[PDB]
DNA sequence: ACACACTCTCCAATTCTCTAA
DNA sequence: TTAGAGAATTGGAGAGTGTGTTTTTTTTTTTTTTT
């Protein structure tokens, strides 16, 4: 089964990074920045690519933008799908990391969202929604490698699985693929073929000067991941931006 | 005939109550209410053949509101819902569930048949919801025994804590592993209804759907702390506490040291021995799960108030009215008025912002009634604190570790009075809390793991006796007081009560106090004309929103003038800032939009007045008491 | 395994009892209190055993041998809430005034039930479920006197007395609030329409989960069972604490202490 | 982009169908429902909802219960392609491939067609007896590509011609796509069946196509001669057990076959010879999973209904259980859209069908047994019953 | 020993196929 | 064209086996001995 919506919104997103075709700042020539971006990371060899919330607001009548304010979570594959056709059309050198070399993970960002909420205004009625928050950071954890995609081999036969896909808890495959062996147990993670992530807790608090009549500030845990882990600082004032998400009881 | 759908164990039909409350909802005039109500006589023609409840869904539709409130006496009123009232009370899940979707297709009806432009979708869309409230009599806490399982009840109390925000579930998402299929499903009574196969017809496979947890939907569920209110604590025992649950609209409104009245339902559930088995125990759990909470405009009210506004002896009606019962000691009440009306607040882009609080101390004799006085105050004032001298650590006053911060009085009084009695007894490290709280406005905090600064808008009144315990003429005003300059220099005005022996003013007194006993439970009064209570605070609570007076030139000018007359001769600049604040005080309290000449007299007319002054020795600092 | 004989036989003991509650006049004592009882006016019955001394002592002087119940329910006193709840159920009176009988929802469900069964003929239910009242006994006096009538203080209760019925002296030191207790618990069967109780006596107990009717069974209907409030049975409980008086300590000791658990009215 | 903001649009419809059935108030606040039937027995069921929505309660209750029947399952040995996958998903290009693969395949068809498709079909006569499945379904899909593709083409433009592809209707073609269907129908090969039904299907629409403008009306006798006519007749009854789009390929082949005989003018010989229970049957079997199918093929599957219940007046065919049960599903708020083309005709024909039934049902009352069960096939009280 | 998770085994319910009237 | 006799494939009933469980601050109110 196939969600139409999600091919349509990748080809949608991929011509906007095509012509979004916005004139130069001195002159009227069409310059096409998030090309010349592309470019820019192929020069400099970057993995994260900046997006502006109003050029997106303005592209085809706000549809996609509402797509992708709104139900994030279930659109953000597409959008990388749709990212890696055309930084392979412009610049294939981007595409991996002598031997093979493995696959660039490339991150898309957005700044200059319409408005900034507090901590106090988060509810479980924006769940998987792209938002903004500001606080005072009080706690920063130590950068800690996390599991993205796992390969295990199996110990009763020489027989391999790859590329497991994790989510919240630590996963393992179901079944021996070599019909000829049917041991479930004894895998092991074989760290070389598997790929990580860099990843950081951070801790915030409300600012001071917002705090209403007779409260007292709440908290939140937030989470750093790619390049911008150790960015955060005890005691500095910062603002953030993502979709808010929900953890089980692992 | 036909099958019928029954309330389970009742033989209730859903039908009837289904078209009774859909009659009453579309037929209800305020009229009837008035009928059962006292006399015919107070009807108003015009207006209450009005149908309420179709004016009140057009103001639904119109300002885009989803709920609707409805006191429970009106189905008594109507003679067809006279039977639902009681139904209500012994079946709320059905019947409040019933009424939701009567008020819904209502909203529908009245769009379709009036044929109007609005949004058919957008209706069909939206949530509604009936809150009933007013239901009957108040149950005490400890009194709820388990026969008023499931059925509805209404308390009384005071809100200690709330927790955070919780998600909770209502609808599940499913993925197929293999081919890609998705399912929503429904949450009800708390279980998920997982597939046993893929439903795709070529993918019938077991074990083959999956949960996917960020794209579920979720509502929110909070839970609040309710304290039992001393009126009900038995004797030689201390008071206990029950906790409410609330979901959706109700989630954030009540804060720490709230005072509120509730209505739900009171519900009871098992608990498990252990996480890892079924096994439940003997004892059931118990809370109240809230379906409306209350706190314990039009032009007839701007009208009596301006009009009351425009009297010539406003000041004083309003002074003695705030606590009628007590024998002179005007100028006390006029400075305690002054103190409830408060100045303006004042912010600016650089420089600070500057409190508009007034703080009063009451220091004299005893037997003076200070703290009967402190008690009106206690109960006029929307929010506020009343507490005593030996029973205050530095903690408790302020702010409490516990890794969690938790609040004291003058965190809870933010807002309103903190009243403070038997101040004199409290100890210097405590009472050096009160320099930076007075001063500022806000409370800073460094300790192991928190570090903040909070704010307190708390205005002070303090009740104290002189050392010695009785006034000693030989000794000088500040040394009798004792309390030491940096604290005192804190407070805008200072007022010395004396129990000065006189038979005229005896013979007054002891007729006062004695007629009192001349009734059970006395109507008699001080005075012939006194506002009540509501009317007083309503005549506060506007002046306070609305009006916010600025200073004049001629004010400059006589500001300027006093202040230099105190200060040549000790008036320090504290003076003349409490001098500006009563004056603003002053100006609100007669609704005007200017302080003026006749506002700045007053304050410093009532500055000169508190503390005895013209009886005071200018050289030595003693009081010659023939003058009192 | 094994078996032994022993003095009392409780057929006798019965009898005995039923000819008390219809018999003893200081109409008869306890068939007014029943009669309250069946109106609904009532709700709990208190048993004086002076009573019981007092019927013991009459029926001797008219020359008949009777058992001495009264030691007999002493010694042994949790067993006899049971006799006198079942001899109270067989002669209950019928009631004296109306009562708006539609209020319950146990006679509903019950009456429903009986409708099912009488169609498809075309115990029930355990008795606890309509036990309406409490019962409680009385010590003796000690003006009459027994060791229920002569208090303890807490140092005294040895092993020994487990079983008995006592009276002990001393403070109180704390209460608990109230708190709901299930007697018996009652579900549903979603597919077949059918209920089912079970009946919980031990602190801890697992709710069933299977309706495991022969009907439902042999419509090899594998229905699903859920809990229901509306028609359990609940009872109030409340639990508190008794300590020995400070002046009776013996010297160099600590004082000791008693749970006390309370219900019903 | 505004074909994404519309489909943006009818994802918010079916949000709005999830919102229907979701309740106001929190899933532990619920009551409790009970329903009592006649003869005074009552059943139970949960949730707000059920209090006041009859119709999800009497849904609701049934769902509860355990079992389904075990059920039944045609093809192997060949790389993916239309004949064993749902083809209603593209794949998709570049604007310069799109243009590149246009400009290709209209450049082959205006230059190479006739040529290629002469001198292999020639080859194929001399060959038939040593073939290998390969070749056959190979053929067959060249064949019914090519010549769809020119008549969509020819549909839209007027500088396209149909004569490109004008060697497809030779004599010798003809008899080969014919005796491979034979062949394989014969020894029960069902995947060239299939495939040799895709190209028959495109060979009868050309011919439709040419008619519409000599030597073709004496291509469509012997088309039609009698044993062909029998196999074309025998195809769509034993389509019920197979997977969806084998009876896709017989009812879109039997519209075709039909029309085509309808505008020769033998005609009610060959019409009566179609209509019995096991099409019907198959009808059905396919028209109840419409969630999958083409707003097109029920567009289809309701012109047989009209030709089968109006026209021909068998009307005692459809009086059968489960197709009552199909309108309700079909027509509900659930199923076809408010607005959808669908609408229009499945109403207009439940309308007329529920109106003969009223007639039949007051007529003669023991049709509410009949209602259940297959039609009866006693000679003495059968011909009553039929009619 | 008392609820659970998981594995193993046998038996009969079901559909498919062939034969003759 | 119906139907009935024989063979093959699948489901899950239910029986069996193994398993897990009890159980150095830092902040704040109060009593006590020590300078
Ligand atoms: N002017 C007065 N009007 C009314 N009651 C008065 C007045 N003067 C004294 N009383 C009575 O005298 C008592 C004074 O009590 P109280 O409120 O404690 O005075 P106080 O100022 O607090 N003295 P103290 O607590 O010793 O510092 C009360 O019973 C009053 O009713
Ligand atoms: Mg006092
Ligand atoms: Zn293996
Ligand atoms: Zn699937
Ligand atoms: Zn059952």
């Amino acid at each position: 089964v196939d969600d139409v919506t999600g091919e349509k919104v990748r080809e949608a997103f991929e011509q906007f990074l095509e012509d979004f075709s916005v004139q130069s700042t001195d002159t009227g020539e069409v310059e096409k920045v998030y090309r010349a971006q592309i470019e820019f990371m192929k020069i400099y060899d970057l993995n994260t690519i900046y997006i502006d919330y109003q050029h997106l607001s303005m592209r085809e009548n706000g549809a996609l933008a509402m797509a992708i304010s709104e139900q994030y979570y279930r659109f953000l594959p597409f959008l990388q799908k749709g990212l890696r056709r055309v930084v392979r059309k412009y610049a294939p050198e981007l595409l991996n990391t002598s031997p093979e070399q493995t696959e660039r993970v490339f991150q898309i960002s957005f700044f200059n969202l319409p408005t900034v909420h507090r901590i106090r205004d988060i509810r479980s009625e924006k769940i998987g929604s792209l938002l903004s928050i500001s606080g005072t950071v009080t706690r920063t954890s130590e950068v800690r490698p996390e599991l993205y995609k796992a390969s295990f081999t199996c110990d009763m036969c020489r027989a391999i699985v790859d590329n497991v896909e994790q989510s919240f808890k630590y996963t393992e495959p179901t079944f021996c693929p070599n019909p000829s062996c049917e041991n479930r147990a004894f895998w092991t993670l074989n760290v070389t073929r598997s790929r990580f992530l860099d990843w950081q807790k951070v801790r915030i608090q409300e600012n001071a000067n917002e705090i209403p009549t007779g409260s007292m500030p709440r908290t939140l845990d937030v989470i750093l991941r790619g390049d911008s882990v150790e960015r955060a600082k005890p005691g500095d004032r910062c603002k953030f931006t993502g979709v808010e998400i929900v953890v089980p009881d692992v | 005939s036909e099958p019928l759908r029954i309330i389970w164990g009742t033989n209730v039909s859903i039908q009837e109550c289904t078209t009774n409350f859909r009659n009453f909802l579309m037929s209800f005039k305020y009229k009837f209410r008035k009928i059962l109500d006292e006399r015919e006589e107070f009807i108003n023609n015009t207006t209450d053949e009005e149908l309420y409840y179709i004016k009140q869904l057009n103001e639904m539709r119109e300002l885009g509101t989803s709920n609707l409130n409805l006191d429970a006496r009106n189905l008594l009123a109507y003679k067809q819902t006279e039977d639902l009232y009681h139904q209500l009370l012994n079946y709320p899940q059905e019947v409040i569930s019933i009424m939701d979707q009567t008020i819904k297709d209502c909203m529908v009806s009245l769009i379709v048949d009036n044929n109007l432009d609005y949004d058919l979708d957008e209706i069909e869309t939206k949530f509604y919801k009936v809150r009933p409230y007013n239901v009957g009599s108040c149950k005490g806490m400890r009194e709820l025994n388990p026969n008023d399982i499931d059925k509805l009840i209404n308390l009384k109390g005071l809100v200690l804590r709330s927790t955070p925000v919780i998600p909770d579930m209502k609808v599940a998402f499913f993925k197929c592993n293999v081919c890609d299929h998705t399912m929503a499903v429904e949450i009800d009574r708390g279980v998920i209804q997982e597939p046993a196969r893929c439903e795709r017809i070529d993918c019938n496979e077991p074990n083959s759907m999956s949960l996917i947890h960020n794209r579920c939907s979720f509502a929110d569920k909070q839970v609040i702390k309710l304290q039992e209110t001393p009126d009900f604590v038995p004797d030689g025992q201390t008071p206990h506490s029950i906790s409410l649950c609330v979901y959706d609209e109700l989630v954030d409104s009540c804060r720490a040291g709230d005072r509120i009245e509730v209505t739900g339902t009171f519900r009871s559930i098992p608990i498990r021995a252990n996480s890892r088995q079924r096994v439940l125990k003997s004892l059931y759990k118990t809370y109240v799960d809230v379906v409306h909470v209350k706190k314990v405009i039009t032009d007839q009210d701007l009208a009596k108030i301006r009009e009351v506004a425009a009297r010539e002896d406003l000041y004083s009606l309003l002074a003695r009215s705030i606590a009628p019962s007590i024998y002179e000691l005007e100028d006390v009440k006029k400075g305690i008025l002054l103190q409830l009306f408060g100045g303006t607040n004042k912010t600016f882009t650089k420089g600070g912002r500057y409190r508009g609080d007034i703080n009063i101390l009451l220091c004299g004799d005893p037997s003076t009634s200070k703290s009967q006085i402190l008690q009106y105050v206690h109960k006029i004032t929307p929010r506020g604190v009343y507490t005593s001298g030996k029973g205050s650590s530095a903690v408790g006053l302020t702010a409490y570790i516990t890794l969690v911060l938790e609040s004291g009085a003058l965190v809870l009084s933010d807002g309103g009075v903190c009243c403070i009695d038997e101040f004199d007894k409290m100890s210097d490290s405590t009472r050096s809390v009160l320099h930076e709280v007075m001063e500022q406005q806000t409370i800073s905090i460094a300790k192991a793991g928190i570090i903040t600064t909070l704010n307190a808008r708390s205005s002070i009144l303090a009740s104290a006796n002189p050392i010695g315990s009785r006034y000693n003429p030989n000794l000088p005003v500040t040394e009798n007081i004792d309390l030491p300059p940096p604290l005192l220099s804190r407070f805008d005005l200072v007022y010395l009560v004396l129990d000065k022996v006189d038979e005229k003013n005896d013979r007054e007194l002891a007729k006062h106090l004695t007629n009192l006993y001349l009734e059970d439970k006395p109507e008699h009064i001080s005075q012939d004309d006194v506002l009540p209570v509501e009317f007083l605070t309503m005549y506060i609570s506007y002046a306070k929103e609305h009006i916010h007076p600025i200073i004049t030139e001629a004010a400059k000018t006589e500001l300027v003038r006093a202040y230099v007359g105190m200060r040549k001769m000790t008036a320090t600049t504290r003076q003349l800032e409490s001098m500006i604040r009563l004056a603003e005080a002053h100006a609100k309290m007669k609704l005007k939009n200017v302080v003026e000449l006749e506002d700045v007299q007053e304050a410093v007319r009532l500055i000169r007045s508190a503390i005895k002054d013209y009886a005071t020795d200018p050289k030595t600092g003693k009081i010659d008491m023939n003058l009192v | 395994l094994p078996s032994i004989q022993l003095p009392v036989d409780y057929n006798n003991l019965f009898n005995e009892i039923t000819d008390f509650l219809v018999t003893f006049k200081q109409g008869p004592k306890y068939m007014a209190m029943l009669q309250k009882v069946a109106n609904r006016e009532l709700n709990s019955v208190i048993i004086d055993l002076d009573d019981i001394l007092q019927y013991q002592n009459e029926k001797f002087l008219q020359g008949t041998q009777a058992d001495d119940l009264v030691s007999a329910i002493q010694q042994n006193a949790n067993h006899f809430t049971e006799l006198f709840c079942r001899a109270i159920d067989n002669n209950m009176p019928l009631p004296t005034k109306e009562i708006d009988y539609k209020d319950d929802v146990l006679d509903v469900i019950l009456n429903q039930r009986r409708l099912r069964n009488e169609r498809m003929l075309s115990e029930l239910f355990p008795p606890n479920l309509t036990r309406r009242y409490f019962l409680y006994f009385k010590p003796l006096s000690q003006n009459c006197a027994a060791i229920s009538s002569k208090p303890l203080s807490v140092r005294q209760i040895k092993g020994d007395f487990l079983g008995q019925l006592i009276t002990v002296r001393g403070i109180i030191t704390r209460v608990s609030d109230v708190k709901p207790a299930v007697e018996v618990i009652a579900y549903t069967c979603d597919q077949c329409g059918y209920e089912v109780f079970q009946e919980v006596n031990s602190r801890t107990f697992t709710p069933l989960s299977e309706c495991t009717s022969e009907e439902c069974s042999q419509n090899q209907t594998k229905g699903q069972l859920f809990m229901s409030t509306r028609a359990s049975k609940f009872s109030a409980f409340q639990e508190c604490k008794i300590q020995e008086l400070s002046q009776q300590v013996p010297v160099g000791h600590i004082p000791r202490s008693l749970n006390i658990h309370v219900n019903g009215t | 982009g505004f074909e994404l903001s519309k489909l943006l649009q009818k994802e918010h419809q079916m949000r709005k169908n999830v919102i229907k059935h979701t309740s106001a108030r929190h899933s532990r606040f619920g009551g409790l429902l009970s329903i009592q039937t006649p003869d005074k027995t009552r059943l139970t069921v949960s949730g707000s909802q059920a209090l006041v929505d009859e119709k999800i309660a009497l849904q609701k209750l049934d769902d509860s219960k355990k079992w389904n029947k075990r059920i039944i399952k045609a093809a192997e040995g060949l790389p993916n392609s239309l004949l064993n996958s749902q083809t209603g998903k593209a794949i998709f290009f570049t604007e310069s491939n799109g243009k590149h693969f246009k400009e290709f395949i209209n450049n082959f068809i205006d230059s190479g067609f006739n040529i290629l498709l002469h001198s292999v079909t020639n080859y194929f006569t001399t060959e038939q007896d040593r073939m290998v499945t390969l070749e056959q379904v190979e053929y067959l899909l060249f064949f019914a590509w090519f010549v769809k593709y020119q008549l969509l083409r020819s549909k839209i433009d007027n500088s396209a011609d149909i004569k490109q592809v004008s060697e497809a209707l030779k004599e010798v073609t003809f008899i080969l796509v014919s005796s491979l269907l034979r062949s394989a129908y014969d020894l029960k090969n069902w995947t060239v069946t299939h495939a040799g039904m895709i190209a028959f299907n495109e060979l009868l629409n050309l011919v439709s196509r040419t008619k519409a403008a000599t030597d073709i009306e004496f291509i469509v006798s012997r088309l039609f001669s009698d044993e062909r006519i029998q196999l074309l007749s025998n195809l769509p009854k034993i389509g019920s057990k197979y997977s969806l789009q084998f009876m896709k390929s017989c009812i879109e082949l039997t519209h075709s076959v039909l029309k085509v005989l309808e505008q020769y003018s033998n005609f009610q010989k060959v019409q009566a010879n179609y209509m019995t229970e096991p099409v019907i049957e198959t009808y059905i079997n396919f028209l109840e999973r419409f969630r999958e199918l083409e707003d097109d093929s029920i567009k289809k599957v309701f012109s047989f209904f009209h030709r089968v219940f109006v026209q021909a007046k068998e009307q005692a065919l459809l009086f059968r259980f489960d197709l009552i049960i199909l309108l309700r599903e079909m027509l509900s708020p659930d199923g076809l859209d408010r607005m959808s083309r669908s609408r229009k005709y499945v109403s207009q024909f439940s309308d007329y069908f529920l109106a003969r039934l009223k007639k039949r049902l007051k007529k003669s009352p023991a049709w509410f047994v009949g209602l259940l069960f297959p039609p009866l096939h006693n000679s003495e009280v059968g011909f009553y019953q039929r009619y």
